[PDB]
């Protein structure tokens, strides 16, 4: 019967994720995927291991700075819930679109 | 035979239009006299031929173990003529598909025509050995004597009329022999750079006139015409009608033909698989085609009387033509789909006016 008020586990889990460094998608379905999209400018290539490592740290780290410029947008809207209207609202506002 | 109402500014192929993604692993193309099929060799030793109005499957003949790599049409289009590492003379019926011809003769073949005229007269080029020409009952071989013997890669043909055989070696000398008595009339080296010789690949000829191609492998297309070889007879120096090249990838070439009206050459690369047309009079690159962009090269068709061409690339043959644009006044002629504002006035026979078959035709004619 016993249960924690909601929102406890999210804080302890963004420590417990803040205090730790690796990779954090697991490999091969970005392998898999990485494979599938250069298919379609070059057929039959034959990557490395460390040029996939390279993506994925590059991609992790985008996607990172990304949602903290979102959560960044849901706090000044005077709400905590990020909606889809504020990825899009920092990526209009960052200049990549 | 198709519409002559047709021609709303006919074109030069642009588009990628669909494929037979039917039976892969294609090795060579070729079309008939008219333009109408096409037999395709499988990599097993099997034959397919595509009908183009119905765009239907024509026929699936199963020849030999062997893959076929050489195939050609008779002028009725009735005898196909091929050869493989099977060794083998062989010769085809397109109603039945029967093995008329059995002759395992060494030293593998790499390429067979008929002469253009007679189907009795047809061309072998051995692996090593000099080229050899044949009857069809009998084996009366007629091998050509060269006076190498030291490339034992030796090319040669007949042109669009059958009236002479154009040889070539593997060091870039040419000896020009009559189609029946082999008269030595005309011989020229290559004039390959500055002084060095260079190989040569093949040579194909055309459908009206004598311009003709002669593929290199210093990566320069010559051009030539069969009547200046005339012209100079024996120890000729002919200076080509146009020179091709691409120096920007310096792209070695698998294969040329040339057009149904002897105007456009298309070639195609060895390693981008990326097609380039030219025109042969003013000389210039006019379009660059593209495809599946990490693909091998193989063999590249064209169609005579219509622009359709024909690309092999992993067993895949692609064929392009316009992706035309169909419109109104097809439906109805007596409305035409205008754009802007037309003025009508030039008529002067307006404003209430009223003024004051015999031919016999055959119908079942040609």
């Amino acid at each position: 019967p016993h249960r924690y008020r909601p929102g406890t586990v999210a804080l302890r889990e963004i420590r417990r994720y803040q205090k730790s460094t690796e990779l954090l998608i697991r490999k091969l379905p970005f392998q898999r995927l990485v494979r599938e999209i250069a298919q379609d400018f070059k057929t039959d290539l034959r990557f490395q291991s460390s040029a996939v490592m390279a993506l994925q740290e590059a991609s992790e780290a985008y996607l990172v700075a990304l949602f903290e410029d979102t959560n960044l947008c849901a706090i000044h809207a005077k709400r905590v819930t990020i909606m889809p209207k504020d990825i899009q609202l920092a990526r209009r506002i960052r200049g990549e679109r | 035979n198709l519409e002559l109402l047709e021609s709303f500014g006919q074109n030069y192929p642009e588009e990628a239009d669909g494929t037979l993604d039917c039976i892969s692993m294609a090795l060579t193309c070729t079309f008939n006299r008219w333009g109408t099929l096409l037999a395709v060799g499988c990599n097993d030793g099997r034959i397919v031929i595509w009908d183009f109005l119905t765009r239907g499957i024509a026929k699936i003949i199963s020849a030999h173990i062997h893959p076929v790599c050489s195939l050609c049409w008779s002028r009725d289009g009735h005898k196909l003529v091929s050869a493989s590492t099977d060794n083998i003379v062989s010769q085809w019926d397109v109603l039945s598909g029967d093995c008329d011809q059995r002759f395992r003769f060494p030293s593998p073949i790499l390429k067979v025509q008929y002469h253009p005229r007679d189907q009795n007269k047809v061309l072998v080029c051995p692996m090593k050995s000099a080229p050899v020409m044949l009857t069809l009952s009998d084996s009366k071989h007629v091998v050509l004597p060269v006076d190498d013997d030291s490339d034992l890669n030796v090319v040669a043909s007949f042109d669009r009329r059958g009236e002479y055989i154009y040889t070539g070696n593997a060091k870039g000398k040419i000896l020009v022999l009559k189609t029946d008595s082999q008269d030595l009339v005309a011989s020229f080296r290559v004039t390959t750079g500055t002084s060095n010789t260079t190989a040569i690949k093949s040579i194909e000829f055309a459908r009206k006139g004598s311009c003709f191609l002669i593929n290199t492998a210093d990566r320069i297309i010559r051009v030539y015409d069969g009547r200046e070889i005339l012209t100079c007879g024996r120890d000729g120096e002919p200076e080509p009608m146009q020179k091709l090249q691409d120096l920007v990838n310096r792209t070695p070439w698998k294969k040329c033909c040339f057009s149904g009206d002897g105007e456009y050459i298309v070639a195609g690369s060895a390693r981008q698989h990326a097609l380039y047309i030219w025109e042969k009079s003013i000389g210039n690159l006019v379009k660059i085609l593209h495809g599946t962009r990490g693909e091998l090269l193989l063999d590249v068709a064209w169609h005579p009387v219509r622009p359709i061409i024909a690309s092999i690339s992993s067993g895949v043959v692609s064929i392009w033509a316009q992706n035309q644009v169909e419109n109104w006044s097809a439906f109805a002629p007596d409305f035409k789909e205008l754009d802007e504002n037309v003025e009508y006035e030039e008529r002067e026979s307006e404003f209430d006016i009223e003024d004051e078959e015999d031919e016999e035709v055959d119908v079942t004619s040609v």
